[PDB]
RNA sequence: GACCAGGCG
DNA sequence: AACTACTTCC
DNA sequence: GGAAGTAGTTACGCCTGGTC
């Protein structure tokens, strides 16, 4: 499954799936980590 | 670490008045006069803008994506 | 003269220079450059079971620190990637072998040994010499001090460890047996060994040695040392002929049964009993050269110097007997010295390198057996290569600083670092803790003395068990680095210091020590002790060298060793201090450094020894021609939470240091790294505020960039009785416009752990047809990823990364990770990445916003404590004439019971600051005197006594009494009642007694201790006693035999009940007991007894 | 589950 | 560790 | 009677985290 991916020290997105690529690496700079990005929805906030 | 927009005691609005306050503190005038030309007769209100520290700037660098 | 504010420059250029963790970066960058060679040179090369095949070893060299990936290379490693992958901060370390085969040497070979974790900061870390820009790219805080280790993702910090000084004997009198004690701990290559004489009731000398089951007397211990000549012995033990006539009655008895060589045989009987002489000789001879005086050395030609070493304790202990000398006291600090990280890890790396030395020794002699010597000698590269084995070391290392565990009996020396606030964290990388047990009443080791002047805080300690034995340095204090001693003794001896072996003690010569150890004589020894401090200060001598001399028994003590707490001070000579104006102007200006100021001579460091000889001023006013030194700032004499506090010398010790000890509670901006730094809990104060009355030393750490609190506006009246017993009131409207809020963070980690076999665990949406399912409203936010989105709100028990596992019931389980039971909160962070081994791991951050409510803890820095006992509208808050309404009110009866006259004067210099526009400074001894606060609210159209006219909200009309209103920097501390709350009705219970399950992370039940049975049994309640401890812990049912009193067997299959010690069926009753009483049976019937039991008709 | 460390009253 | 109390060799 | 040995205890909860 395409998932939509952060990388950690750079912010250009990454695309992967997790189950099936054994080695999460960003292709572009060799960086580890990454970041779930924050979907696309309305979120409701009470401001209290 | 951005600065209040309402005093925490009587709730004047100091959100405008605090770079004011720090450029003018910064170009050597009296901080007294500086704080009483801004209207903050209270010193619950200057306690505001005279402790506040601007955090902001120093935790902006660091990002979540 | 100077102004005591001109010295602050000098104290100021003092900590810009050097951070306050120095101790730590500068121990092991010492263990770095030279410790790590050390021990590789005490290490002698392998030997193995081979003909003509040894190996000796090269130089250490620690590499860049990298990480060895799974199925690729050694990338680049960086400490936030360090520690959020759960990886350890390390790097490679490369060891040269030296092959010698048949007495000739090859080419060297390099192979890595191990890994070593790398100190933050440190000269060998990826993070030194680098701009704040650098570190901030690197998703760093500037402001982080380093000093700390990074040890499989999480923060080790070590603690400073007050040891008492080796290789330095001290007397003392056991008042048991009158027998006089003198004690030494010799210490060689991470061994203490505890050399004793005795000096006992009959005027008989003993001497005890660790590994000698019984004491020995001297004189015998004395000659098997190689002093054959009974007058050698008299005269190298003492000339004064009191002393001489103690060593002739000491000896006659000893010469008229045991001579020379009688010596060595007789401590060989008790220390290996049996018939065999020659062992008995070897294991005589083994326990003298290892086990006795260790420091002097292990070959035979330094068992002479033993000799000396132990006549000259022998001569210390008798003129304790005399009466010549004082007794010497263990909490002196000239007799503590600090163990620091550098000597720590020297130690527990040579426990490592022997455990690997050992490892490949077996590997070389093995491979070598089971093939010959086809390739071993062929090619000797492969052989020594593949024998290396290098995970043994640093899996050593790194177990060792996980879990504090240090080789030995040491437990909790390394720590897990709290990261609260900076106030915290510095606090931490700045503590020192003693190894005595926290249970015994060591009265005089937890009081505070005298020589702590400078070197320990005074009044920041904790509470409890650990009072007085856990405690924080100053912020004057200077940790010192060993230089190397054989230089020192040359120095030394060049001076005029003749050794004892040509020229021999007497009473009118001088005795010289050299760390601790005796090394000459030498005649007008002030003489030598005023050379060799006027060469320290000429600069051809180090910093490190401390001398001090004492002319009630003629001894000159020199001192170059390591982990000597010591302050600076400003030499002061004929009643001029050497400091001037113009000094302090080129410091001010950028001109001169600390550095430069100690290397021309002008601040000198003494450690106790040293400052014994001193008579040190404490104002520049008050010198005089008779002393020798001025104190640079006696307010540094505190730590950094304790300079924390505001006009410390109003307040009661007891309440400054509740006030030291709650300012590293606070809540705030601790470090602006946090967004990104992954750790299990963490706060956040939304709005972190200067201390209006501040010290100094607060702006000059840098407290003021990471604030933690807030200033309120205080009245101090009673309430309602809301704030009645160190209760607090609060505005709510204070709160709705964001007083003291914060937010709380906690992040939840889940592995993809791979079994064996190939069975692996996977990250995703379970099916309800796995085993464990929970409901499945509980996976409502997840993604068909498996991982939860960001930013979707979460409560609890449900659950962040939905994960099943293989299958071990006897489908798929299920081993989801969910948020706890009582915690809910927004998801801020998700990140992916991959273990050290490969598997991919899932850090996920939830953020609870906590608003102020009742029941949450407040503290100001003067050590009020206290919760919200009511929160107020503004409408019914009391409001002052000038408009002045309080964010915060405190009951006035706990003013006079705690004295905190510096929370009220403290309260004057807030509403004096916040009138002025000026912070005011509430140093400790220098800061703005009551008085002219006073004076100036008094001209600010104030009253002077800070009492204000205020008026009810309530009821309208004004209070009858002026009510007394300031401005106090309150802090919230992290004991929140939302993280307290515990409530269980009925939950899981452990197997083994089916009584309620421990803690509140796990539904625990609370424990009514035997106490509480004893309360509950002095107020006559016996059913209520059956209630509590029976019915809702273990209440169970069992069958008992009556014939015989054991336990029956009913047989659920055959729906029978029976006795199978007797085989009855018709004497079978019900009883009724607790699990827990059954278990007890159970392990009574256990180890053979018999527990017979009798019933009654009730 | 037991060990350590740190706190709280 | 620092207390007591036995125990038990002397 | 010593004079050593030996054994037995050393407040009550509670919370957090970290490693086995
Ligand atoms: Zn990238
Ligand atoms: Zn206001
Ligand atoms: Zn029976």
């Amino acid at each position: 499954v395409e998932a939509v991916y952060r990388c950690f020290k750079c912010g250009r997105e990454v695309k992967l799936d997790l189950s099936i690529t054994r080695d999460l690496r960003c292709p572009y700079c060799g960086s580890k980590i990454l970041y779930k990005p924050r979907p696309k929805v309305p979120r409701r906030v009470k401001a209290i | 670490m951005i600065v209040p927009v309402r005093c925490f005691t009587c709730g004047k609005v100091i959100g405008d008045k605090y770079y004011e306050f720090k450029r003018r503190v910064e170009a050597g005038e009296d901080p007294e006069k500086v704080l009483d030309d801004l209207g903050l007769e209270r010193y619950c209100c200057r306690r505001m803008l005279l402790s506040h520290v601007e955090l902001i700037d120093d935790i902006m660098h660091y990002r979540v994506y | 003269d100077v102004t005591p504010d001109d010295l602050w420059i000098v104290m100021e250029s003092y900590w810009q220079e050097k951070g306050l963790v120095r101790q730590h970066l500068d121990s092991y960058n010492a263990f770095i450059e030279r410790g790590l060679q050390e021990v590789v040179n005490e290490f002698g090369g392998i030997k193995p079971d081979i003909p003509d095949f040894e190996v000796k070893f090269g130089k250490i060299r620690v590499g860049e620190p990298e990480f060895q990936e799974p199925h690729g290379q050694r990338k680049p490693l960086y400490p936030m990637d360090a520690r959020i992958r759960n990886l350890t901060y390390a790097a490679p370390l490369y060891l040269e072998m030296i092959p010698v085969i048949k007495g000739v040497e090859q080419d060297p070979v390099e192979v890595r040994i191990g890994e070593l974790p790398i100190m933050l900061k440190s000269k060998v870390c990826r993070l030194y010499g680098l701009s704040d820009e650098e570190l901030i790219k690197l998703g760093e805080d500037p402001k982080d001090p380093g000093g700390y280790f990074i040890i499989n993702g999480s923060e080790r910090v070590i603690v400073s460890i007050e040891d008492i000084a080796p290789n330095r004997t001290l007397v003392e009198k056991d008042e048991r047996q009158e027998k006089y004690i003198a004690k030494v701990f010799s210490y060689r290559h991470g061994y203490r060994a505890l050399v004793a004489v005795e000096r006992r009731k009959d005027g008989i000398l003993y001497v005890d040695i660790p590994n000698v089951p019984k004491p020995v007397k001297f004189v015998y211990v004395m000659r098997a040392l190689g002093l054959e000549r009974d007058k050698d012995i008299v005269e190298a033990v003492g000339n004064d002929p009191e002393v001489q006539q103690i060593m002739f009655d000491n000896l006659e008895d000893a010469s008229d049964i045991t001579t020379q060589q009688e010596a060595l045989e007789f401590i060989g009987k008790l220390v290996a009993p049996g018939q065999a002489r020659e062992y008995r000789l070897k294991r005589a001879e083994y326990v003298i050269d290892n086990n006795l005086l260790p420091h002097m050395g292990v070959s035979p030609e330094d068992r002479i110097k033993k000799a000396y070493y132990l006549g000259m304790m022998a001569l210390k202990v008798i003129e304790l007997s005399l009466g010549r000398r004082p007794e010497d006291d263990k909490d002196h600090y000239a007799n503590k010295r600090l163990r620091l990280a550098g000597d720590l890890l020297k130690d527990l790396f040579r426990v490592a390198f022997s455990q690997l030395v050992k490892d490949i020794q077996y590997q070389m002699t093995k491979t070598y057996q089971r093939k010959g010597d086809k390739y071993t000698f062929g090619n000797i590269h492969r052989f020594i290569r593949n024998s290396i084995r290098p995970d043994v070391l640093t899996e050593r290392i790194e177990h060792a600083l996980a879990t504090g565990a240090w080789p030995g009996g040491r437990t909790g020396v390394s720590q897990l670092l709290d990261r609260t606030n900076y106030m915290s964290t510095l606090s931490h990388l700045r503590r020192v803790t003693s190894p005595l047990d926290r249970e015994q009443p060591h009265f005089e080791a937890r009081d505070l003395h005298g020589t702590h002047w400078g070197r320990i805080c005074p009044t920041e300690t904790p509470e409890g068990p650990n009072c007085g034995l856990v405690k924080n340095l100053a912020l004057m204090a200077q940790i010192t680095t060993a230089v190397p001693e054989e230089e020192i003794r040359e120095y030394l001896m060049s001076l005029g210091i003749v050794p004892i072996e040509v020229r021999r003690p007497d009473p009118t010569l001088w005795r010289v020590y050299l760390n601790g150890v005796l090394i000459g004589t030498i005649e007008d020894g002030k003489a030598l002790v005023q050379r060799i401090r006027q060469d320290r200060r000429s600069g051809k001598i180090s910093d490190v060298i401390n001398v001090a001399y004492y002319e009630d028994v003629k001894e000159v003590y020199v001192n170059s060793d390591d982990g000597r707490v010591r302050r600076p001070l400003i030499i002061v000579e004929n009643g001029v201090p050497k400091l001037t104006k113009e000094h302090v102007q080129a410091v001010k200006e950028g001109r001169l450094k600390w550095s430069d100021l100690i290397k021309m001579g002008i601040i000198e460091y003494l450690d106790a020894e040293e400052e014994e000889n001193a008579y040190v001023a404490m104002w520049p006013w008050e010198v005089t021609e008779e002393h020798t030194h001025l104190e640079l700032m006696p307010a540094a004499i505190l730590g950094l939470p304790a300079s924390l506090v505001p006009y410390p010398e109003h307040n009661a010790a007891p309440r400054n240091t509740y006030g030291a000890g709650m300012a590293k509670q606070s809540l705030g901006l601790g470090w602006a790294n946090f967004r990104i730094r992954v750790d299990t809990r963490g706060h956040l104060l939304h709005y972190p505020q200067i201390p209006l009355v501040n010290s100094r030393i607060m702006k000059a750490v840098g407290y003021e960039d990471r604030p933690a609190g807030q200033n309120f506006v205080v009245a101090v009246l009673a309430y309602q009785g809301y704030n009645m017993e160190d209760a607090i009131i609060i505005n709510k409207a204070s709160i709705e416009r964001g007083l003291a809020r914060s937010t709380f963070f906690r992040t939840y980690e889940a592995e993809e752990k791979k079994y064996l076999g190939g069975q692996t665990d996977k990250f995703e949406i379970p099916d309800p047809t796995v085993r464990g399912y929970r409901g499945e409203k509980y996976y409502r936010n997840l993604d068909e990823d498996g991982l939860i989105f960001p930013e979707s709100k979460v409560e609890g028990k449900d659950v962040l990364v939905g994960r099943t596992s293989p299958p071990r019931f006897l489908e798929r389980r299920e081993t989801s990770v969910a948020v706890r039971p009582s915690e809910k909160g927004v998801v801020d962070k998700v990140i992916i990445t991959e273990t050290g081994d490969g598997t991919k791991l899932v850090k996920v951050t939830v953020r609870d916003l906590r608003i102020p409510e009742l029941g949450d803890k407040f503290a100001s820095r003067h050590g009020q404590k206290g919760v919200i006992g009511l929160i107020v509208p503004q409408e019914d808050m009391p409001w002052t004439e000038s408009g002045i309404v309080p964010d915060l009110i405190v009951n006035p009866h706990g003013i006079p019971s705690r004295m905190t006259v510096g929370q009220l004067i403290e309260a004057i210099g807030g509403k004096v600051a916040s009138l002025k526009g000026r912070r005011v400074d509430g140093t400790a001894f220098i800061g703005e005197p009551e008085e002219k606060l006073r004076k100036e609210l008094e001209e600010l159209g104030f009253k002077h006594t800070g009492r204000e006219i205020m008026y009810d909200g309530i009821t309208g009309k004004r209070l009858e009494a002026d009510i007394f209103i300031g401005v106090i920097y309150y802090q919230r501390l992290h004991h929140m009642v939302a993280d307290k709350i515990h409530a269980r009705s009925r939950g899981p219970v452990q197997v083994l007694t089916k009584q309620p399950t421990e803690g509140r992370a796990r539904e625990g039940g609370l424990r009514f201790g035997e106490m509480e049975r004893d309360v509950l049994v002095g107020h006559g309640a016996a059913m209520l006693l059956i209630e509590r401890l029976l019915e809702e812990s273990d209440k169970t049912e069992v069958w008992v035999c009556e014939n015989c009193g054991h336990i029956a067997l009913e047989d659920k299959r055959r729906r029978r009940v029976y006795c199978p010690v007797c085989g009855e069926e018709e004497r079978i009753s019900k009883v009724e007991m607790s699990y827990a009483f059954k278990l007890l049976l159970d392990e009574l019937k256990a180890m053979v007894i018999r527990p017979k039991l009798n019933l009654s008709e009730r």
